[PDB]
C-alpha cells in the first residue's frame, strides 16, 4: 500500500495505490483506498482495511451531526480530529494509518497525517503505507512548498508510482483526488500511463512482436 | 380525577393533555401553510420580532434536518427545538445504519411514533409542537408531511397550522380543489397568498419566511428575502 | 407523582388487602366452572362467558388449558391475565420435569403458581392478577387432585369446588350431592347437572359450555382430553334425559 | 424513575375501569369489520379523511405483517402503529427461530399479551385500540379479534368502532356459513355502505383479502371499485 | 468451496458448486450454496458455514423488517451495511465471508464480504478454496457488457475451472441471474461428472444380521 | 487419591469407598469417611478434589433435604440424581466441580439402584460402577463373578475380594475401605474393612 | 480431543417412505467401557427421532432441553413439530452457543408431512448438513460414510433398509475402538415404529 | 385549581405553569444587562448588598464558561450555578471531540437544550434562572439570552430580572453599532444606575465583565479603573 498527500497553495492532492492484498495474492486490483468524509475533505485509507474502513465511516457520520448542527462546511482540522478520536481512542484494536486532507474558506488546503498509533501532524506532505518508506529519500530533495495544482499532480504520480514499481504490496493504477475551492476532483492513472523508472521496459502486446 | 392532568383515558375515551397540547401549538399567534406542487414543495410561516434588539436572524422556524430533507416546526419553540434535534439524529444514525438517505415518509413516520410515546406514558407531556415534513423522495416525487402531538401523521397534498388552522385550510382547498398541477413559482405564491388570505393584512416580505425543494433542486433551501419579495410583486400584479 | 399512586398493596384499617377483594369480586363475575374429584378420574367443566353466535366455536377450548401431559387448568376471571399465568405454570412445569427428569407433582405447580400471585399481592405496587384456577392432574405421590386458587395466592385442594359466576350455588349442591366413590361417569352427570341447575338456562347447549377430565388409561398414562361439540350433545341429552328419570318421584 | 404503580386498579365493583375508558376510546374510532368465508377471510374499514388536501394514498389502515396475515385496527391511529410494528418483530423472531410463518392464532396470543402487558405495567395506559387479525394458514381461514384488556376471540364476523351494534347485526343476520370469498367482500362493502354516511369509493374505504392458500393482498382502488360496481 | 460473482451489462450473475467437505471427505454432494435475502439481493457464502447462515439469515429478517418499515423495495446497500455493522463487532470471530449480489433502483451491484468487515465493490469476485482457478478464468475471459448468456457462460466456465482444479470445491454448478426484475436461479445447471460405475450385481448381504429384541409400535 | 465402587444385589445396592484422606505423601487421615447419607434411603459415594467433593455433596444433600420437608414425600433415586447431573452440568461450564458421584438408593416401587454420574455430567444408571485407579481391577473382578441376584453375603465377599485386590496391584492402594449397603430397611453402614 | 472422549457411532438412512436411524451403544471414559447400554437415539415424538453424537453429557442436557421446549410448542401450538422445524430449533439452540459450544454432533431423522423422510446432522454450531440419501455422525465418521456410500441403495423397502443400516452400523463400528458393544435401530414408518437392539462385538 | 403542580401538565389553556412560576423567579432576581457592541460585549449586572456586612466581591454573578466567554445569570443563584457548569463542560467537551474552541452559536444552543431538558421530567424542578452568554467567536461577538423555558435567541441588547422593561427601554435609545466597548462600560453602568431605585431596595454593587479585543477576546471583568469611573460617570448621569 502507499498514500501520500501533498499541499499546493490553494488546497490538497490526497493519492493512493489500488491494491488490497491477503498474503500474495491480489484480492482486489482496484480497491478505493481514498474515502469522502464531507464534500471538501478526504481521507486516505491504510492499514487494516475493516478497521479504516469502520473509522470512515463513523467520522462520515460523526461529520454529517456535526455539519447538520453547525449548518457550515466542516472544517479539515476537526476532520482530522474526529479521525483521532476514533485512532486513539481504540489503539488496542484499530490498527490504521491515514491520512486527511481538504479545503477551507478558514484555513485553506490542510494536510493532516494520523499515523499509527493516533497522533495527529498536520504537515506540509505526509507519506504512509508500507510503500512509503521508498519515498522518504525522494520526497526530502523533491517537496517544494507552494505548488500549482499541475506541478502537484505529477509529483503525486511520480511518489505513487514510484513506489509501485520498487514495492511488492503497492500496485495497480494510481488514483489521485484533487480538493479546492472550487471542489473535489478525482483521477485515475492506469500503470500505462506512469513513467518508466529504472530497468522498466515498455508494455508490448506479445513477444511474438519481437520474437525470441 | 387525576385524567385531566395525565394522558390516561377520560370517561369518554378522550386524552385530554393531548388536546390542551394542541391548545398550545394553536396558541403563540403563529400560522404556516405548505403547498405540495407538482415540482416543488413550498412552506411557509411568520416571524415577528417585537424589538428593535433581537436579532431577526436567531429566530426562524424553518429547519434543515438533513441537506434534501426540511421541517416547519409550529408550536413551542423550545419544544421545536428539542423535536428538531431528534430528528437530526435519527436521520443522520438511519442514514449511517441503513447507507442511504432517509425519505421524507420515514422522517414523518419516526417523529409521529417518537409523539406517539408521550401520549401514552404518563409522566410525559407531549411535545407542544405540530411539525411539518417538507422533501423530494428520490423515487416518490415530492412530498409533504404533517405531525401532530396526539401522533396522527398523514400525508397532506396541502396544509396548515398554528392560530388560523381553519382559514388557511378553507382558502387553500377553495384554491385547489380543481386537483391542479402546481408549477414552482405558482406552488410558492399560492402558499403567500394563503397566508395573506388568513392574516387580511400585507407584509413587508420580511416577516415572513419561505423554504423550498425542487426536483431541479432537491436541497431544503430558504429563499431569499428579494426573492419572497418578488413573488409579493408577482402576487400583486395578477 | 406521589399523588397518582393508588397504593396496591397496602393494609386497609380492617387488616385486609382491598385489590385482592376487588380481585375476587372480578372472578365473581366471570363465567362459572367447577370440578369433581371422581374415583377414577377428575372432570372440570366451564361456562363460556361470551356466547354471541357469530363466535367461532371451532377453537377447542377458551377457559380450559393443558399446562402438562399431567395436569390441566380451568380458568376463571380476566382470561387476559389466565393466559400469562398458563404461560408461566407450563414453563414452571417444564423447569421442574427438566431439573429433575420427571412430571411436577400438581401440588407443587399450585404452590408455584399462588407463590407468582402473592408477588403482585405484597410488593411493587402492581395490581393483583384477577384471575383464579381449577387444577386437575395426577401423581405418583398422591393420584388424583383437584386444587382452587384465589387471586390472593392461596389456594386448596377440593373433592368438588366451583369457581366464577354464581359459585355458592353450585357449592352448596355439590355439599348435598357428591359422595366418595364417584366414578367417571358419576362425576359428569354430577357435574352437568349441578351445572345447569346453576345456569339460568336449562337444556344447555354444546357452544356455551366445556367438559374436561383428567382420568388414567389402563396402561397408566395419565390422558387429558375435552369433549368435542357431539360428545357434549350427546353427554347433554343423556342428562336432560335423565334428569326427569329421577325428578319423576 | 419509580413509575411502578398500576394506574389501572380495581374498582370497588371488580371492574378495571380504565380498560373500560380504552374501550369507550376504540367505540368512538371509524368502522371497522371483518367476515371469514369459507374459503378465505376479509377485513374492511372506512378511510375517510377530513380534507381532500390529505393524500388518502400516503397511509393504509389494513396492513399486513405477514404474508398470511393481516391486521385493521379501529380507534387510536398511533396506537396500531405500535401494535403492527411490534407483532411484525415478533413474527419475524418466530421465523428466524423456525424457517416457518407463524401460525395466525400464535402472532394474535403473542400481540394479546403485548395488549396486556400496558394492563399491569406502571406508567402507561392500555391501547385504545382494537385489531381484527386476518389470516390463513394450514388450518383454514381465521379471523381473530383483540381489544385494549388483551383478550382476543375468534369470530366467524365482526365489526368494532363507530357504528358497531348495526353493522354486527347486519352481519349476524347477512352472514352464513359456505359464503365464497366474493360473497363475502361483498357483504362486507354492503355492511360499510349501511352507516357510511355520504357515498362509498375506492378513495374512501380500505379492504383486504386472503384467498386460498395464498398471500393477504390489500386491494387497490382501481379494482375495489370493480368489486362494488 | 468455489462461489462466484459477475456483473454483466443487464444485471448481476452469481455462481457456486456443490461441494460441501468436513476435512478430506465430502459430508453432502449437493449444497445450496446460494442463499435468498431479497427479492433482488442473493449471496454465496464461504467460510465458516454456520457463521454464514446464521448471518446471511439475520441480515435477510432485518432487511423484511425494514422492507415493511418503509415499504419500499430493499436495496443492496443496506444488506452490505448491516453485514459491515455485524461481522466488525465480532471483530472476525464470526467468520463468515460472503459475495453479494443484487439490483436496485440504482443498478447491479456486486460485494465481498470478509469476515472482519472489509468490503469491495467489484465487476467480478470469487471466494473459497477456488478462488484463484476461478480467477484465473476471470482475469482471462472477463469484459465489460457481457450479454446474459455469455455472463452465464463465463460463470459456469470459472465455476467448473474451480471444480476440476480445486479439491475443497467439486460436485455440480449452481447459478442465480439477477436481473431487474426476475432473479432466474437454477438448482443445478452443469452435472459435468456422472458416476463413472453402475456396480452391476447388487453385492448380497450374507450374515444374516442377528437381531435380539424388537419393540413395535402400532403408530396411528 | 479416591477410588470408589458400587454393586446391586437383588434388594440391596453396596457402595464401597476408600478412607485415606491425603495431602502430597501424609495420609492425614484413614478414617476419612466419603460415602455420604443423602436420606434414609440414599448413599453418595464422591471422588474428585477433597474440598469440591465436600462442598457439592453438602450442597446435594441441601437440596434434598429442603424438597423433602417442603412436599412431605422424599426425592425418588433417579430424580435425586439427575438433579446431581443438571446441577453438576450446570456448574460444568462457569466453575467446575471435579468431582465423580456413584449414588444408591432404594425406593420401594422401584427396588434398588445405583447411578452412574461422572465429573463431566454424564449420568448413566449402571449395574456396576466404580472410579479411580482402583476402578479397573474392580470392574474387572465384578464382570468376572457379579451375577444380578447376589446374596449380601455374596456381594459382600465381592466388595472384600475387589479390595483386596485393589490393595494388592495398586501402587496408591489405601490401607482402609467402608462398605455401606442401601435395601428396603434404608441407607446404612454395613461394615469398615480395617487393614492396618 | 473431546468429541472422543466418549465416542459414538450414529447413523441414518432414507428408504421409501420409511427412515432408519441408528447407534452404538456404550458409555466410556476413553476407554473403560462403564456401559454397554448407553442411549443415543431418542424419540421426541413419533414420525420424528435424534440421535446425539460426540460428549454423552453435552448429549444428556441438550435432549431434556429439548424435551422442554418440545412439549412446551405441543401446549403452545398443538401439533407435533416437523421435521425440518425441529432442525432448525436444534440449530438456532446450539448456535446460540457459538463461542460455548455444545459438544454433540446431532443426527435427525423422522417422517413427516405427506409421510416424506428427512434426514440432517449439523455441525456442533448447528451447521446443518440436509442431506437425502444418509447421514452419519461420532467417531466412526469416516468407516460409516465409507460403509454406507457402497451400501446405500436410492428407495428401498422397511426390511432391506434395515438390513442395510445394521450391515454399514456394525461393519463400520467393528473398525472402531471407541465404538461398538451392541447396536441399536430404529425402523420408522408411516404406520409402525420398529426398534432393534443388535448381536454386536462386545470386545 | 389543581393543575398548577407538575411540570408535565398542560393547563386546559394549553400553557405550563410550573414554567411560569419559574420564570416569575427570576423576575424577582435583579437586572442584568448586556450589550453587543462594535468591538466587543460587555456584560453588567446589578447585584443587591443583603446585609451591610457583604464583603465587596461577594456572590458574583457574571461567570466564565470558556476562554472566549462568559455569563451573567439572573434569577435563583444557586442554579445558575449548575447551568455555568453546565455550560463549562459543554464547551471543554467540544473542544475536546472536535478540536476546536466552541462556536458561541453551537455553546448557547447545548446550553438552552439543557435547559429545557430540564423541564420535561416529572422528578426535576425547573431551573429558576435567566443567563446570558456573550461570546466572541471568530465569526464575531454575540450576545444570546436563555430563558427559563429553554428558548433563547441571539440579542443586540437584553436584560432580565426586575429591571428588564426600563433596561431594554434604554438599550434602545443607543446606537450599538457605533460604540466601542470602553463605550459600552460607560452606557452599561448608567442604566443599571439608573434602572435602580433606592427608594424600593438597598443598595448594590455594579459587577461587569467584558469580553472585548482589549480583553484579547477572553471574558474577564472590566479593569478596576474603568469600572471605577463609570461608576462615577453613571452617578453623575442621574441629574
Amino acid at each position: 500500500t502507499t498514500i501520500i498527500g501533498v499541499t499546493y497553495k490553494d488546497g490538497v492532492i490526497l493519492g493512493a495505490d489500488s491494491r488490497t492484498s491477503t498474503g500474495v495474492y491480489v484480492a482486489n486490483r482496484a480497491s478505493d483506498k481514498i474515502t469522502q468524509l464531507t464534500d471538501n475533505v478526504y481521507v486516505c485509507r491504510s492499514g487494516s482495511a475493516a478497521d479504516s474502513q469502520i473509522v470512515s465511516d463513523y467520522v462520515r457520520y460523526f461529520l454529517h451531526q456535526h455539519t447538520i448542527q453547525l449548518g457550515q462546511p466542516a472544517t479539515v482540522k476537526v476532520a482530522a480530529n474526529l479521525v483521532r478520536l476514533l485512532a486513539y481512542g481504540n489503539k488496542d484494536t484499530l490498527q490504521t494509518g491515514m491520512i486527511v486532507g481538504g479545503w477551507d474558506k478558514y484555513e485553506g488546503g490542510k494536510i493532516y497525517g494520523i499515523p499509527l498509533g493516533g497522533t495527529i501532524i498536520e504537515q506540509p506532505f505526509s507519506i504512509g503505507g508500507s510503500g512509503s518508506s521508498y519515498l522518504y529519500g525522494f520526497l526530502d530533495q523533491a517537496w517544494k512548498d507552494g505548488m500549482s495544482k499541475d506541478e502537484a499532480e505529477e509529483l503525486v504520480k511520480k511518489a505513487v508510482s514510484l513506489a509501485i514499481a520498487r514495492d511488492g504490496a503497492s500496485g495497480g493504477v494510481v488514483r489521485t483526488v484533487i480538493i479546492n475551492e472550487e471542489g473535489v476532483t478525482r483521477n485515475f492513472y492506469p500503470g500505462d500511463q506512469l513513467p518508466l523508472w529504472h530497468e522498466e521496459l515498455e508494455p508490448q502486446n506479445s513477444l511474438l512482436d519481437i520474437w525470441g | 380525577g387525576y385524567d385531566r392532568h395525565i394522558t390516561i383515558f377520560s370517561p369518554e375515551g378522550r386524552l385530554f393533555q393531548v388536546e390542551y397540547a394542541f391548545k398550545a401549538v394553536k396558541s403563540g399567534g403563529v400560522t404556516s401553510i405548505a403547498v405540495r406542487g407538482k415540482d416543488s414543495v413550498c412552506v411557509v410561516t411568520q416571524k415577528k420580532v417585537p424589538d428593535k434588539l433581537l436579532d431577526q436572524t436567531s429566530v426562524s422556524h424553518l429547519f434543515k434536518i438533513t441537506k434534501f430533507l426540511g421541517l416547519l416546526a409550529t408550536g413551542m419553540t423550545a419544544d421545536a427545538r428539542n423535536l428538531v434535534q431528534q430528528a437530526r439524529n435519527e436521520a443522520a444514525e438511519f442514514r449511517h445504519k441503513y447507507g442511504y438517505e432517509m425519505p421524507v415518509d420515514a422522517l414523518a413516520r419516526w417523529i409521529a411514533d417518537k409523539s406517539q410515546v408521550y401520549t401514552q406514558h404518563a409522566y410525559m407531556r407531549p411535545l407542544g409542537v405540530v411539525a411539518i415534513v417538507i422533501g423530494i423522495d428520490e423515487e416518490n416525487g415530492p412530498q409533504l408531511f404533517k405531525c401532530d402531538p396526539a401522533g396522527h401523521f398523514y400525508g397532506h397534498k396541502a396544509t396548515s397550522a398554528g392560530s388560523k388552522d381553519q382559514e388557511a385550510i378553507n382558502f387553500l382547498e377553495k384554491k385547489m380543489k380543481n386537483d391542479p398541477a402546481f408549477s414552482y413559482e405558482e406552488t410558492v405564491q399560492t402558499a403567500i397568498s394563503a397566508l395573506q388570505s388568513v392574516l387580511q393584512e400585507d407584509f413587508k416580505a420580511t416577516e415572513i419566511e419561505v423554504g423550498v425543494v425542487q426536483v431541479a433542486n432537491p436541497v431544503f433551501r430558504s429563499l431569499t428575502t428579494e426573492e419572497i419579495d418578488e413573488h409579493l410583486t408577482a402576487i400583486s400584479e395578477r | 407523582s406521589r399523588r397518582y399512586d393508588s397504593r396496591t398493596t397496602i393494609f386497609s384499617p380492617e387488616g385486609r388487602l382491598y385489590q385482592v377483594e376487588y380481585a375476587m369480586e372480578a372472578i365473581g363475575n366471570a363465567g362459572s366452572a367447577i370440578g369433581i374429584l371422581a374415583k377414577d378420574g377428575v372432570v372440570l367443566i366451564g361456562e363460556k362467558k361470551v356466547t354471541s353466535k357469530l363466535l367461532q366455536t371451532s377453537t377447542s377450548t377458551e377457559k380450559m388449558y393443558k399446562i402438562d401431559d399431567h395436569v390441566a387448568c380451568a380458568v376463571a376471571g380476566i382470561m387476559s391475565d389466565a393466559n400469562i399465568l398458563i404461560n408461566t405454570a407450563r414453563v414452571q412445569a417444564q423447569r421442574y420435569t427438566f431439573s429433575y427428569q420427571e412430571p411436577m407433582p400438581v401440588e407443587q405447580l399450585v404452590q408455584s403458581l399462588c407463590d407468582t400471585k402473592q408477588g403482585y399481592t405484597q410488593f411493587g405496587g402492581l395490581r393483583p392478577f384477577g384471575v383464579s384456577f381449577l387444577f386437575a392432574g395426577w401423581d405418583k405421590n398422591y393420584g388424583f387432585q383437584l386444587y382452587m386458587s384465589d387471586p390472593s395466592g392461596n389456594y386448596g385442594g377440593w373433592k368438588a369446588t366451583a369457581i366464577g359466576a354464581n359459585n355458592q350455588a353450585a357449592q352448596s349442591m355439590l355439599k348435598q350431592d357428591y359422595k366418595d366413590d364417584v366414578t367417571r361417569e358419576d362425576a359428569v352427570k354430577l357435574a352437568l347437572k349441578v351445572l345447569s341447575k346453576t345456569m339460568d338456562s336449562t337444556s344447555l347447549t354444546s357452544e356455551k359450555l366445556e367438559l374436561a377430565e383428567v382420568y388414567l388409561l389402563p396402561s397408566g398414562k395419565v390422558k387429558y382430553q375435552v369433549h368435542s361439540p357431539e360428545s357434549l350433545n350427546r353427554l347433554l341429552t343423556e342428562s336432560g334425559l335423565t334428569q326427569p328419570a329421577a325428578e319423576t318421584s | 424513575s419509580q413509575y411502578s404503580f398500576s394506574l389501572t386498579t380495581f374498582s370497588p365493583s371488580g371492574k378495571l375501569v380504565q380498560i373500560e375508558h380504552a374501550l369507550t376510546a376504540v367505540g368512538s374510532g371509524q368502522t371497522s369489520l371483518g367476515i371469514k368465508a369459507a374459503n378465505g377471510v376479509v377485513i374492511a374499514t372506512e378511510k375517510k379523511l377530513p380534507s381532500i388536501l390529505v393524500d388518502e394514498a400516503s397511509v393504509q389502515k389494513i396492513q399486513l405483517l405477514t404474508p398470511n396475515i393481516g391486521v385493521v385496527y379501529s380507534g387510536m391511529g398511533p396506537d396500531s402503529r405500535v401494535l403492527v410494528r411490534k407483532s411484525r418483530k415478533q413474527a419475524e423472531q418466530y421465523y428466524k427461530l423456525y424457517k416457518e410463518p407463524i401460525p395466525v392464532t400464535q402472532l394474535v396470543r403473542e400481540t394479546a399479551a403485548v395488549m396486556q402487558e400496558f394492563t399491569q405495567s406502571g406508567g402507561v395506559r392500555p391501547f385504545g385500540v382494537s385489531l381484527l387479525i386476518a389470516g390463513f394458514d394450514e388450518n383454514g381461514p381465521q379471523l381473530y379479534q383483540v381489544d385494549p384488556s388483551g383478550s382476543y376471540f375468534s369470530w366467524k364476523a365482526s365489526a368494532m368502532g363507530k357504528n358497531v351494534s348495526n353493522a354486527k347485526t347486519f352481519l349476524e343476520k347477512r352472514y352464513t356459513d359456505d359464503m365464497e370469498l366474493d360473497d363475502a367482500v361483498h357483504t362486507a362493502i354492503l355492511t360499510l355502505k349501511e352507516g357510511f354516511e355520504g357515498q362509498i369509493s375506492g378513495k374512501n374505504i380500505e379492504i383486504g383479502i386472503i384467498g386460498t392458500d395464498k398471500k393477504f393482498r390489500v386491494l387497490t382502488p382501481a379494482e375495489i371499485d370493480d368489486y362494488l360496481g | 468451496t468455489t462461489i462466484v460473482g459477475l456483473v454483466y451489462q443487464d444485471g448481476v450473475i452469481l455462481g457456486a458448486d456443490t461441494r460441501a467437505t468436513e476435512g478430506p471427505i465430502v459430508a453432502d454432494k449437493n449444497c445450496e450454496k446460494i442463499h435468498y435475502m431479497a427479492p433482488n439481493i442473493y449471496c454465496c457464502g464461504a467460510g465458516t458455514a454456520a457463521d454464514t447462515e446464521a448471518v446471511t439469515d439475520m441480515v435477510s429478517s432485518q432487511l423484511k423488517l425494514h422492507r415493511y418499515h418503509t415499504g419500499r423495495e430493499s436495496r443492496v446497500i443496506t444488506a452490505l451495511t448491516l453485514l459491515k455493522s455485524h461481522l466488525f463487532r465480532y471483530q472476525g470471530h464470526v467468520s463468515a465471508a460472503l459475495v453479494l449480489g443484487g439490483v436496485d433502483v440504482s443498478g447491479p451491484h456486486l460485494h465481498t464480504i470478509y469476515p472482519h468487515g472489509s468490503t469491495d465493490t467489484l465487476p467480478f469476485a470469487t471466494m473459497g478454496s477456488g478462488s484463484l482457478a476461478a480467477m484465473s478464468v476471470f482475469e482471462s475471459k472477463y469484459r465489460e457488457g457481457l450479454t446474459r448468456d455469455e455472463g452465464v457462460k463465463i460463470v459456469c466456465e470459472a465455476i467448473a475451472s474451480g471444480i476440476f482444479n480445486d479439491l475443497g470445491s467439486g460436485s455440480n454448478v449452481d447459478v442465480c441471474v439477477i436481473t431487474k426484475g426476475n432473479v432466474e436461479y437454477l438448482r443445478n445447471h452443469v452435472q459435468p461428472n456422472p458416476r463413472t460405475y453402475t456396480s452391476a450385481k447388487g453385492y448380497t448381504f450374507s450374515k444374516p444380521t442377528e437381531v435380539l429384541s424388537t419393540k413395535v409400535t402400532a403408530l396411528a | 487419591m479416591e477410588c470408589v465402587f458400587g454393586l446391586v444385589g437383588n434388594g440391596f445396592a453396596i457402595i464401597a469407598a476408600d478412607t485415606s484422606a491425603v495431602n502430597s505423601i501424609l495420609v492425614h487421615k484413614t478414617n476419612e469417611d466419603k460415602i455420604m447419607k443423602l436420606d434414609s434411603h440414599k448413599l453418595m459415594g464422591a471422588s474428585g478434589e477433597a474440598g469440591d467433593r465436600v462442598q457439592f455433596t453438602e450442597f446435594v444433600q441441601k437440596n434434598v433435604s429442603l424438597y423433602q420437608f417442603r412436599n412431605g414425600i422424599p426425592l425418588t433415586t433417579a430424580a435425586a440424581a439427575n438433579f446431581t447431573r443438571g446441577e453438576l452440568a450446570t456448574a460444568l461450564r462457569k466453575n467446575p466441580y471435579s468431582v465423580n458421584i456413584i449414588l444408591a438408593g432404594f425406593d420401594q416401587d422401584t427396588g434398588p439402584s445405583l447411578y452412574f454420574i461422572d465429573y463431566i455430567a454424564t449420568l448413566h444408571k449402571v449395574d456396576k460402577a466404580a472410579f479411580g485407579y482402583g476402578s479397573y481391577f474392580a470392574l474387572a473382578m465384578m464382570d468376572r463373578h457379579y451375577r444380578s441376584d447376589m446374596s449380601v453375603d455374596e456381594a459382600i465377599k465381592l466388595v472384600d475380594e475387589c479390595i483386596a485386590e485393589i490393595r494388592t496391584r495398586l501402587v496408591v492402594a489405601p490401607p482402609n475401605f467402608v462398605i455401606k449397603i442401601v435395601d428396603k430397611d434404608g441407607a446404612r453402614e454395613f461394615a469398615w474393612r480395617q487393614s492396618i | 480431543s473431546i468429541f472422543e472422549y466418549n465416542g459414538s457411532a450414529t447413523v441414518a438412512m432414507v428408504g421409501k417412505n420409511c427412515i432408519a436411524i441408528g447407534s452404538d451403544r456404550r458409555l466410556g471414559v476413553q476407554l473403560q467401557t462403564i456401559a454397554t447400554d448407553f442411549q443415543r437415539i431418542f424419540q421426541i415424538h413419533d414420525r420424528l427421532f435424534i440421535g446425539l453424537s460426540g460428549l454423552g453429557s453435552d448429549a444428556q442436557t441438550l435432549y431434556q432441553r429439548l424435551v422442554f421446549r418440545h412439549k412446551l410448542y405441543q401446549l403452545r401450538e398443538e401439533r407435533d413439530m416437523k421435521p425440518e422445524t425441529f432442525a432448525n430449533l436444534v440449530s438456532a439452540i446450539l448456535y446460540e452457543k457459538r463461542f460455548g459450544p455444545y459438544f454433540c454432533q446431532p443426527v435427525i431423522a423422522g417422517l413427516g408431512d405427506d409421510n416424506k423422510p428427512f434426514i440432517c446432522t449439523m455441525d456442533s454450531i448447528g451447521a446443518k448438513e440436509l442431506a437425502k440419501d444418509f447421514v452419519v455422525a461420532g467417531t466412526a465418521s469416516e468407516s460409516l460414510y465409507g460403509a454406507c456410500e457402497s451400501m446405500y441403495k436410492p428407495d428401498m423397502e422397511p426390511e432391506e433398509l434395515f438390513e442395510t443400516v445394521s450391515q454399514a452400523l456394525q461393519a463400520s463400528v467393528d473398525r472402531d475402538c471407541l465404538s461398538g458393544w451392541g447396536g441399536h435401530v430404529y425402523i420408522v414408518t408411516p404406520t409402525e415404529i420398529k426398534e432393534h437392539i443388535l448381536k454386536g462385538r462386545m470386545d | 385549581t389543581g393543575y398548577d403542580l407538575s411540570v408535565t401538565t398542560f393547563s386546559p389553556d394549553g400553557r405550563v405553569f410550573q414554567i411560569e412560576y419559574a420564570a416569575k423567579a427570576v423576575d424577582n432576581s435583579g437586572t442584568a444587562v448586556g450589550i453587543k457592541c462594535k468591538d466587543g460585549i460587555v456584560l453588567g449586572v446589578e447585584k443587591l448588598i443583603q446585609s451591610k456586612m457583604m464583603l465587596p466581591g461577594s456572590n458574583r454573578r457574571i461567570h466564565s464558561v470558556h476562554r472566549h466567554s462568559g455569563m451573567a445569570v439572573a434569577g435563583l443563584a444557586a442554579d445558575g450555578r449548575q447551568i455555568v457548569a453546565r455550560a463549562k463542560s459543554e464547551a471543554t467537551n467540544y473542544e475536546s471531540v472536535y478540536g476546536e474552541a466552541v462556536p458561541v452559536k453551537e455553546l448557547a444552543d447545548r446550553v438552552a437544550s439543557y435547559v429545557h431538558l430540564c423541564t420535561l421530567y416529572w422528578w426535576l424542578r425547573p431551573f429558576g434562572c435567566g443567563v446570558i452568554l456573550g461570546g466572541y467567536d471568530r465569526d464575531g461577538p454575540q450576545l444570546y439570552m436563555v430563558e427559563p423555558s429553554g428558548i433563547s435567541y441571539r440579542y443586540f441588547g437584553a436584560a432580565i430580572g426586575k429591571g428588564k422593561q426600563a433596561a431594554k427601554t434604554e438599550i434602545e435609545k443607543l446606537k450599538l453599532s457605533e460604540m466601542t466597548c470602553r463605550e459600552g462600560i460607560i452606557e452599561v453602568a448608567k442604566i443599571i444606575y439608573k434602572v435602580h431605585d433606592e427608594a424600593k431596595d438597598k443598595a448594590f454593587e455594579l459587577e461587569m465583565s467584558w469580553i472585548c479585543d482589549e480583553s484579547k477576546r477572553e471574558h474577564q471583568k472590566v479593569p478596576d479603573n474603568l469600572l471605577q469611573e463609570a461608576k462615577a460617570a453613571a452617578t453623575a448621569a442621574l441629574e
